[PDB]
C-alpha cells in the first residue's frame, strides 16, 4: 500500500555531471576529471542496488511473517 | 475454516539477497530504457544548430558560415563532432576552453557596430584577402574583423578609444598576425620593428610578432592568434599599434542570462515538444531513473549504470 | 520618421567671399559609438548627384580642399572657404540613422 | 571603368504594371548594396529601396510599401524593379546607386552612396 | 546503550579546507566546489540510512524478547 | 503475567516503515546552538584584521599601521571586501599560493635586510603619491622604497644578501609601469630599463610597458609585486636600470603548525573553547553538528539534515 | 554452501589509484589529488565494513531460525 | 528424540553489530597480508631498473649511465627515491611532469640519428666539455646532444630542417645555455646577440638568453634549459639560431604503446614469475582483498584500510 | 629654514620638579624621532630619552629609568620633559636632537641624528 | 651594556701632517646584514655638536673629503689626509646596536 | 652483403686535362635523413692510405681545392679539376651503412 | 704529434697462432674506435673488425668469424690481434685505424677512418 515513493524522497540529491573541455598540454587534469566522475557513478549505483535488494528482502519477509499471527488470531480461541 | 495466500498466476522475476531469481505476482518497474531518437524543442525555446560550423567559426564569421549573422534565443547548442568549417586561416585562438565556460550561461546575444569600416581615411580595407577562405570560388576574409594593409607607402601609429555606456557588458575580440620573411614584412606593411599594445582598468598587455619558417598548413605559411576580454558598464578599452593589426568592427552584448549547455552528437532534428533531453535522444517518462547518457539538461532522473531494477511489492 | 529642415531657400554669394549652410534635425543623430550619420550631396543643373561627405567630418576622393562640415547632435554646417564660377547647383542633408532614409528639401545657390 | 547604363522607360497608364532594369560592369557585383532613387518634376529627392549583397533582407519606404518589389540577379549583372498599382504621382526619374564599402551585415552600416547612373524616364498619361 | 558503537565507525570522514582562485581559473573552482558538495552528499546519506535501520533493529528487538520470556514460564 | 514495562513522556522518533511513532526514552545527536561570537582557542588569542587585507598587511598599509609587531596567534580573521588593500593600484603575482603558504605559519619575526641609509647616490624622500594619503598627506608603504634619481643621475646596481640564519625567509619587490615617455624621462633618466633578479632556483629578468590606460583611484599607473622564500646558506642578488621598488625589511619563519584564514564579520569577546565555526563556537559532546562545513581545532563532524534521534524506549 | 562469491562479485568496481606529479608551485592541485584519494578509499572501506557485518549477523539469524522451524516440522506431528 | 545444533570444539572468532567478539566452528579470512618482499618478473617480461639514475639522465645520456643506451622491452619502470646522478649541469627540463605522464604508456624505444655530429664543417664539437660532468676522471658532457662552439673566430646562422617519412611518431629534445656576463660570451661565441627559433605546424617558438649574476650549484655558476614535442608521421621541424643551441644529435621512435607505471622503491631484485606487484613486495594469493599498499599494477586484488576482516559461515 | 628653539631653565632645590620645552619650525614634525641629551659640566655627553614618530614606544636610560617623562604633543609643534626627585648631580645642559631619516618603525634603526639644537641650563640648588 | 675605551686621551698635532684615531669596544658592532653601528660626532668650543659618518664609512653632507672612517669588528679607526686651524674640538665615539645607546670618554685636539 | 662495381679499371690522362671516376653500388645507400654513406680513399705507391671524403660531398682536411664529389643513389662520381705529377695512386670506393664494411677493386691511375 | 707504430710475428707455419700490437700515443686513447685492415700481396683492400671506445661490442668479417680476436687494454695504449688455426691465404699487410669523431654509440656512426699507422708483415710457410 504505497510504499514506492520511500525510495526517491532518499534519492532527491546526487551527482550531476557536467561537461569541460581541456587543451592538449594539461592533461593531467582531465584524468583528474574522468575519474572523479566514474567514482562518484560507481558509489551510486552500488548505493542503489543494494538498497533495492534489501527492500525486496524485507518485503518479501513482510508477507511471510504476518500470515501466521493472522491465523494465531483465530487458532487458540478455539478449544 | 482456511488460512491463506491470495496466490495468482501472473509471471514476473525479481532479485533478493540470497535468491538470484524469484516468481512474483505484481511488480514494478524504476528504469526506463528507451527514447524518441531525435532533437526536439525544451519548453517551447527552439535550440541552436550549428550545423557544419564551430563555436570559433561562428563568433568570427566564417564566411561559408553566413547563415548565423543574426541569431535569436536559445536554450541550448548543438556541435557536431569534428566540424570541417572551423578557423579557414591556420593560428589559434588565445584562452581557448575558457570562453566556453563563459558561454552555456548566456541565452541571447546582440551585436554592435563599434568601429565602422569607413573611420579609417588613412589606410586600405580592401586587398585585405587570402586564398584560404574561398566565398564561392573568390578569396574573402572573416566578416566581424578588419585587416588592415598599408595606403600610399605609409602606416601611422594607431590611438583608438572605446567608451561604454551601456547597461550591460560586452566582448571585444581582436588578433595579430605572425609573417614569413622581412621582404614580406615591408611589402605588406613598412615599418620593420612592431608592436601592439592593448590596456583597459584590469588587463595590461604588449605583443611582438614572430618571424620564422614554418610547414604548410591549408597552402598557407603564415599564422594569427585571436584573444578576447569582457568590458564592464562603466570603464573603456584603448589600442595602440604599429602594425600587424587586426583591427575589431563588431562586438557583442551580453543581454540575457540563464542555464544551458553545450552538446555534441549527430541526430537530426525533428519538430516536437518536450521536458527532459539527452545528446541521444528524448525522455517522457515519469519513473526515477535511466540509463540512457550522463549529460543531460533539464529536470531529469537520476543515473545508475545498470540495466534492471525491480522490487517486488508482491507475494508467493 | 524625422523631419529635416534646412534653411534658406537661396543664396545670392560670389564670388570670392565665403559661404556657409545649415540643416536641422528633429532627433539626436549620434550613434552610441561617437559618430554621426549625416551627409551631404550635390547635383548640378543636368545631371546625377554626386557624393560630398560621409559622416559630420570626413571628406570623400575628388571633392576639393575647399569644404569642410561640423557639428554635432542636432545643429550641422556646411563651409566653403572661396567660391567659384563651377559651384552652382542644389545641396541636400540626408540622415542614415533610422531603416526609412529621409532627404530634405535643399537649397539653391545663384549667381549674383 | 565603372560604368552604370538603365534603359526600360515608356508611356504607361493608370494601372497595369512596369519593369525597369540596371546593368553594371567594371567591379564585382556579387558583393554590394545597391539602392533606387526618384525625382519627381519640380520637386526635390527621395528615397525607394534598399536590399543586401546577397538578397535576403529587404525594406521599402512608406509610399511605395507592398506596392513595389526589388530582386537581383547574378551571373547577368542586373537590378530589377516591378511596378503594381501605379497611380499618377509616379511620375518622375529614376536612378540607380550602389554603397562605398562591401558586405553590410547590418540595415544601417554607415556607408554612403558613390557610384550613380544616368536616369530612365517613367510617365503615367491617358 | 550501544550508541557508542556509532561514533566510533564514522570516526573518519572528509574535512573541508579553503582554497582561492583568481578570475582565469573557473574550471578548477567548479571541479572543487562540486567535489565538496559530492562528498557532503554522500556522507549523510550513510548516516541517515544507518539510524533508520538501527532504529528498526532497536524496536523490532523489544517486541521480541518479551515473547520468549513469556513462553519459559508459559510451557510449564 | 507479562507485559512491556509501559511509560509516559513524550517523543518521536523516524524508521523505515513509519514515519512519527512515539517513544520513551529518545536521545539526541544533532547540535543547533553556537554563542555567536569569536573566541580563543586553547589560550593562544587569534589575528583580528578590523579592515586590512593580507597583501596590505605584509606590504605595509599607511591606515593599517598597528599591525607593525604582532604576537603568536592560532587563526586570522579577514572581513568580506575590505576597504584598506593596496591604495596603488595593480597585482601581487601568484596571491592565492602566499594566501595558502601563510596556513602553516604560526609566528613571523621581522628583519632589516638593506637599511635606507645606506643608499647614499639616490633619493629616498620625494617618492610619494596622493593614492596613499597619511592623516590628510601624501605617504607610501613602509616595507619598500621607491627610487628616484639625484643629480639627474641614476648609477646601476648591484646588491647581494647572504643568509646567516637557522630559518628561512620571505622577500618582496616590486616594478613601477609609467604612462608616456616624458613621465620616465623625468623620474628616472634612461629610456630602457630592466631588472634582473637570481638565486639557486629563480632566474627572471622583467621590462617596463608604457601605454594609455584608464584611471583607477585617481592614477593612471600601475606597479606589481613578487616574492620568494631563501632557504639557509643561499643568497639572492639584484641589478637594475631603472624602475625599481627595493626591499627593506623581510619576515622570518619561527614556528610552523596548524591555522586557517576564515572571512566572517562577528565582534571578538573575551571567552574560552576548543572549536571554532566562522559564525560562532561549539561546547558540546554530541558527535554531529549542523551549523557550517568550515571548521578548526577538533569538532564533531558534519551533515545537512535537521533531525537526528535514535530511539532507545518500547512501544 | 557458496555464499561467499556473491559479495566478491558485488564489488567488483572500485576506486584504482594512480600516480602524478606536480611541481612546487602547484601546490593546491595536490592538495586536491591527495584529499580525493583518501576520502574515495575511506568510503569504500566504510562500505565493505558493515556489509560484511550485516553479512555475519543474517547468517548467524539463518542458523538460529532454521533449526526451530526443523524442530516445528516434528512437534506437532506426535503426541 | 534429539534436535539441536550439530556444536564442535574449535577457536575462531567474527565480529557482528551488537556482539564484539563470538566463537564460530569454522570461519573463512578474506583479507590477505603477506607478501614476498623483492622486484621480480611480471607475465614473462623482465621490468627496467634505474639503478642510480633518473628519467632525465637517461634520456639525456649522463656519462655515468652508459648501460642504458640500448634498452630492450620492459614492462614497469623503477625508479629509487631522490636519485644520484640526475642532471650534472644545474638548470631544468620544461614541463618535466607532463613527459612523465606520456610515459606510462610506452613499452618499446628505438634510437635514430637524425643529425649525424660529421655534418657540421665549420663549428666545432671538440672543446665543449665541462668539469661538472666527469667521466673517470676527465671533463665530459651528455651524448644525446651536442654544444657548438664558434671556429676560426666565427659563427654563421644555421638554417636546418628535419622531414618525418617513418610510420610512427618522434620525440626531439633541444636547448639554451645562460651565461654570466659579456666576456664570457664573446669569448665562446661571437655575436652579442642572440636567438633560436624553432617552428613546425602546430609549435611556434623564440627565446632569448639572459646574462646576469647567481649563486654557485655544483661548482658552476651558469644554467642550461632543455625542451621537447612531439612530430607527426608526416610532418617537418625547423631550426635557426645565431648563438647558444645545443644541438639535438639521436631522437626516439615509439614502436609499441600499452599499460604500465612509474614507481618509486628501494627492494632488491629478484627472480619469479607473478600476476601483481606493490612496491614492497608481491603477491599471490585469490583472495578479493589486500591492505599493502594502496599503488599497484596487473590483476590485483581490492585495497581496504583495515586489519581484520572474516565473514562467519558456522554455528552457534 | 630648519631651526628648534629651548627654553624652561631656571634653579630648582633638591626634591621638586621642572618642565622644560623644545619647538620646532619647518620640515614636517609628524614623521620624525626625536632625542635627548645632556652634558654635566666638566664631563661628557650621555644619552636620556627616544621616542618614535606617532608616539607609542619609548625608552629610558638606566640613572633615568622610572623617573622622567617624554611627550610629543603634536599640532603646536613642541617637545616635552617632565623631571621628578632631583637630585644633586643632574646638573647638566639639555639638547634635543632628531633622526636623520623619516618614519623609523624600529628601536635601533640605524639611522642618526642630523638637526641638534642650542641648549638651556638646569641647576639645583640650596 | 657595552664599555666603550677611547685612546689616546690627549693628542698634540701641528698643521701639515696626518693624524689617527681609535675607538674600542667590548662586544662585535656587527650586524647580519654586513653593516657596523657606529658614529662619530663633533663639539668645537662653546656650540652644539656636529654629525660626521654614518655607519662605518659614509660620510654626511658638508664633511670635507679629507675625513674617512675604516674598521670591523672591534676596532675602529678615523683618519684625517690633512689638518687646518679649524680642526679644533673633541671627537666622540658612540655605539647604536643596541636600546641603550652609550658614549664614550673622548679626545681632544690642541694645536702645537 | 652488397658488390660494389667500379668502372675503369685504368685512366692514363695526364696532365691538367680533367678526369673523373665512377662506382656503382647494388643497393641504395640513402639514409632516412637525407645523407648517402660514401667514402673515398686512396694510396700512394709505398705507403699507407689517406682519406679524401667523408659522406657524398663533405672533403677533409688536407685535400686541395680541386677534388670535389657528387651523387645519390646509386651511382657516385669523383672530379678532378685539373691533374697534377703528384697525383698518381690508386683510388678505392668503399660503403658504411651496412654493418659489414666493404671495399671495391679500386681503380689505377697512370701517367701518360 | 699523433702518431701509431705496430710490431708483430714475421713467420708462422700453418696450424698455429700469432699475435699483433699497435702502440697509441699523442692524444686521449680513451675516447675512440680503432680498426683492423689487410692487403694481401697483389690484390686489394679488405676489411677485418672493429671495436667501440670502452671495448663491450664487437664486430667480425665472414671471412674472419670465430678464427679472430680483438681487445682494446686501456691503460697501457695498446690493441691487439690473435689469430686461431691460421690458413694459407692469410699472407697480407695489416693495418691499424681509428675514428674521426669521439664517442661513437652506433654500429654504423658515420664517421670515418682519420689516422693510419705503417703496417707489418705476417706469412705462412713450410
Amino acid at each position: 500500500t504505497n510504499k514506492v515513493n520511500s525510495i526517491i524522497d532518499k534519492m532527491n540529491t546526487q551527482f550531476e555531471a557536467v561537461g569541460r573541455e581541456f587543451n592538449n598540454l594539461e592533461r593531467r587534469i582531465e584524468n583528474l576529471n574522468k575519474k572523479m566522475e566514474d567514482g562518484f557513478l560507481d558509489v551510486w549505483t552500488y548505493n542503489a542496488e543494494l538498497l533495492v535488494l534489501m527492500e525486496n528482502e524485507r518485503t518479501l519477509d513482510f508477507h511471510d511473517s504476518n500470515v501466521k499471527n493472522l491465523y494465531d488470531k483465530v487458532r487458540l480461541q478455539l478449544r | 475454516i482456511c488460512i491463506g495466500y491470495h496466490a495468482n498466476n501472473s509471471t514476473e522475476q525479481v532479485d533478493t539477497i540470497m535468491e538470484k531469481n524469484v516468481t512474483v505476482t505484481h511488480a514494478q518497474d524504476i528504469l526506463e530504457k528507451t527514447h524518441n531518437g531525435k532533437l526536439c524543442d525544451l519548453n517551447g525555446v527552439k535550440p541552436l544548430i550549428l550545423k557544419d560550423c564551430s563555436v570559433a567559426g561562428w563568433l568570427l564569421g566564417n564566411p561559408m558560415c553566413d547563415e548565423f549573422i543574426r541569431v535569436p534565443e536559445w536554450s541550448y547548442i548543438v556541435e557536431r563532432a569534428n566540424p570541417a568549417n572551423d578557423l579557414c586561416f591556420p593560428g589559434s585562438l588565445n584562452d581557448y576552453e575558457e570562453l566556453k565556460h563563459m558561454l552555456s550561461r548566456i541565452n541571447h546575444f546582440e551585436k554592435i557596430q563599434i568601429i565602422p569600416k569607413s573611420s579609417w581615411p588613412n589606410h586600405e580595407t580592401s586587398l585585405g584577402v587570402s586564398a584560404a577562405c574561398p566565398y564561392q570560388g573568390a578569396p574573402s576574409f572573416f566578416r566581424n574583423v578588419v585587416w588592415l594593409i598599408k595606403k600610399n607607402d605609409a602606416y601611422p601609429t594607431i590611438k583608438i578609444s572605446y567608451n561604454n555606456t551601456n547597461r550591460e557588458d560586452l566582448l571585444i575580440l581582436w588578433g595579430i598576425h605572425h609573417s614569413n620573411n622581412a621582404e614580406e614584412q615591408t611589402n605588406l606593411y613598412k615599418n620593420p620593428i612592431t608592436y601592439i599594445s592593448v590596456g583597459t582598468s584590469t588587463l595590461n598587455q604588449r605583443l611582438a610578432p614572430k618571424i620564422a619558417t614554418r610547414s604548410q598548413v591549408n597552402g598557407q605559411r603564415g599564422r594569427m592568434d585571436f584573444f578576447w576580454t569582457i568590458l564592464k558598464p562603466d570603464d573603456a578599452i584603448h589600442f595602440e599599434s604599429n602594425g600587424n593589426f587586426i583591427a575589431p568592427e563588431y562586438a557583442y552584448k551580453i543581454v540575457k542570462k540563464g542555464d544551458s549547455t553545450i552538446m555534441k552528437s549527430g541526430v537530426e532534428y525533428g519538430h516536437c515538444n518536450t521536458k527532459c533531453q539527452t545528446p541521444v535522444g528524448a525522455i517522457n517518462s515519469s519513473m526515477p531513473f535511466h540509463n540512457i547518457h550522463p549529460l543531460t539538461i533539464g529536470e531529469c532522473p537520476k543515473y545508475v549504470k545498470s540495466n534492471k531494477l525491480v522490487l517486488a511489492t508482491g507475494l508467493r | 520618421d524625422t523631419v529635416m529642415t534646412q534653411s534658406p531657400l537661396s543664396l545670392p554669394v560670389t564670388p570670392g567671399e565665403p559661404a556657409s549652410i545649415s540643416c536641422r534635425s528633429s532627433q539626436s543623430l549620434l550613434h552610441s559609438n561617437g559618430y554621426n550619420y549625416l551627409e551631404w550631396y550635390l547635383q548640378k543643373p543636368g545631371q546625377s548627384p554626386q557624393l560630398l561627405i560621409y559622416l559630420g567630418s570626413i571628406r570623400a576622393s575628388g571633392v576639393p580642399d575647399r569644404l569642410s562640415g561640423s557639428g554635432s547632435g542636432t545643429d550641422f554646417t556646411l563651409k566653403i572657404s572661396r567660391v567659384e564660377a563651377e559651384d552652382v547647383g542644389v545641396y541636400y542633408c540626408m540622415q542614415g540613422l533610422e531603416t526609412p532614409f529621409t532627404f530634405g528639401p535643399g537649397t539653391k545657390v545663384e549667381i549674383k | 571603368q565603372v560604368q552604370l547604363v538603365e534603359s526600360g522607360g515608356g508611356v504607361v497608364q493608370p494601372g497595369r504594371s512596369l519593369r525597369v532594369s540596371c546593368a553594371a560592369s567594371g567591379f564585382i557585383f556579387s558583393n554590394y548594396g545597391m539602392h533606387w532613387v526618384r525625382q519627381a518634376p519640380g520637386k526635390g529627392l527621395e528615397w525607394v529601396a534598399l536590399t543586401w549583397y546577397d538578397g535576403r533582407n529587404k525594406y521599402y519606404a512608406d509610399s511605395v510599401k507592398g506596392r513595389f518589389t526589388i530582386s537581383r540577379d547574378n551571373s547577368k549583372n542586373t537590378l530589377y524593379l516591378q511596378m503594381n498599382s501605379l497611380r499618377a504621382e509616379d511620375t518622375a526619374v529614376y536612378y540607380c546607386a550602389r554603397d562605398g564599402f562591401p558586405n553590410c551585415i547590418s540595415a544601417t552600416c554607415g556607408y554612403a552612396m558613390d557610384v550613380w547612373g544616368q536616369g530612365t524616364t517613367v510617365t503615367v498619361s491617358s
